RNA sequence: UCUGUCGUGAGUGGCACACGUAGGGCAAUUGCUCUGCGUGCGGAAUCGACAUCAAGAGAUUUCGGA
């Protein structure tokens, strides 16, 4: 009773649609809509082993909103590869910070544009 | 009323859960179809590679898929109507 | 034979937890994750590595004790930060015991590494430090867990 | 002495609950109602946070309520 999966699979094979990770879901495609409209922006995060994950947020996204985007990206990642799914995000955000250009992103309420973050930027992790 | 609602809730909510799932593929193809459009505006330079084959292959996919989705929803709507017919039938006579 | 009770005491004579972390150790139940792989006999758990140490260098310096079947350095799941400890899986028990006796104190990237066996699936009732307990510790940090190779009991 | 339930890659997950916190609407300077986040009773000082188990930094003393 999952005929939609076959259709989604073949449609993804569109050369102008290869960016999409098999299972599409509404929030992922909608985020890339704002990418075409320019409202969104991609903020790259690199884990300390060098692996990079391209988290996408809106231009007016706040720091705390960016945090959930990482949660949304990571959580979506875990189901596809089947890793650990019950990430204790309370702990992860309790001990680690977010830093860009040597400035730690502490104010969850402040928006990334004032924190100097532009599209296609890079931010890293650091302990409390 | 509390157990009248719960009895309706037990069946009506379950049908909606599948119906919401049944609707969930519609907006997937709606959002995907939109995303296809704005990338063709950027494909004015990318249109060198054949988009007509790409567009033709894309369009025939959803239409059969959306036809099957509508066929499935007709089954679910009939049961939703039937459940609404039967559930309210019992509550008056009780 | 791990006992969170006596682990908090120098000579195994304490009958009452002197630390809430000891109390948490008794209550909490631990099972190794799905990431725990391989025969526990041959897993030489090493610790106190440098956070900049790469898993290749660990293979490079630990191959001198013999062939190495498998290796993993542990990093934080979400962040990627190295956790400062690894797990070396060897072949033949001759290699791991050689790794046991000499590699303890072996300086790697300006750090004196710590070497032990894998005590999860071998030491009864073993509880890691995260769940309260573990071994080693530092008496500076308001708590300590005796009974390990680093701090044997004062028997 | 300081919530319940379902869960085992999860003493750290899900939901609910309680308390606190940020933004929205309503009434009489205050009160009532919704969404996000923090802890599971809540503060202070000190020692740690560069500790031995596949991912998790806590602990000693102190004092406020129930």
């Amino acid at each position: 009773m999952d005929v939609f999966q076959e259709g989604l699979a073949m449609v993804v094979q569109d050369p102008l649609l290869c960016d999409l990770p098999i299972q599409v879901t509404l929030e992922e495609v909608n985020s890339q809509i704002a990418l075409e409209y320019g409202q969104a922006m991609t903020v790259r995060v690199c884990k300390m082993d060098g692996e990079v994950m391209p988290v996408v947020v809106v231009q007016s996204a706040t720091v705390l909103d960016l945090k959930k985007a990482i949660q949304r990206y990571v959580q979506l990642k875990q189901e596809r590869e089947g890793g650990i799914q019950h990430i204790s995000w309370s702990y992860v955000w309790r001990t680690y910070h977010l830093t860009s250009a040597g400035e730690k992103l502490t104010e969850d309420r402040k928006k990334l544009r004032d924190y100097g973050i532009r599209n296609r930027d890079e931010v890293s992790f650091i302990k409390k | 009323e509390q157990e009248l609602k719960a009895a309706a809730d037990g069946v009506l909510s379950e049908v909606r859960k599948k119906q919401a799932d049944t609707k969930r593929m519609v907006d997937i193809l709606r959002a995907l179809e939109k995303l296809r459009k704005l990338r063709k505006e950027a494909a004015a330079r990318k249109g060198v590679c054949p988009p007509a084959s790409a567009d033709e292959t894309f369009t025939h996919h959803l239409q059969r898929l959306r036809k099957l989705i509508k066929k499935r929803s007709e089954l679910y709507e009939a049961e939703e109507r039937a459940l609404r017919v039967m559930l309210e039938g019992e509550q008056e006579e009780e | 034979e791990y006992d969170p009770l006596k682990a908090g005491s120098i000579d195994g004579t304490d009958e009452d937890p002197h630390d809430r972390a000891v109390w948490r150790a008794m209550l909490a139940r631990y099972v190794p994750n799905k990431g725990v792989i391989g025969d526990p006999l041959l897993t030489l758990f090493v610790a106190r590595l440098n956070l900049q140490t790469k898993e290749d260098k660990l293979k490079e310096v630990f191959s001198r004790y013999g062939d190495i079947r498998r290796l993993r350095l542990v990093r934080d799941l979400v962040t990627g930060f190295s956790k400062g400890y690894a797990f070396i899986e060897y072949k033949e028990e001759r290699a791991v015991i050689k790794a046991y006796r000499d590699a303890d104190g072996l300086v790697i990237d300006q750090h004196e590494i710590f070497v032990d066996y894998e005590l999860e699936r071998t030491l009864k009732g073993w509880i890691p430090r995260r769940l309260g307990g573990g071994l080693g510790g530092k008496k500076e940090s308001g708590q300590l867990r005796f009974g390990g190779r680093d701090r044997p009991f004062r028997k």
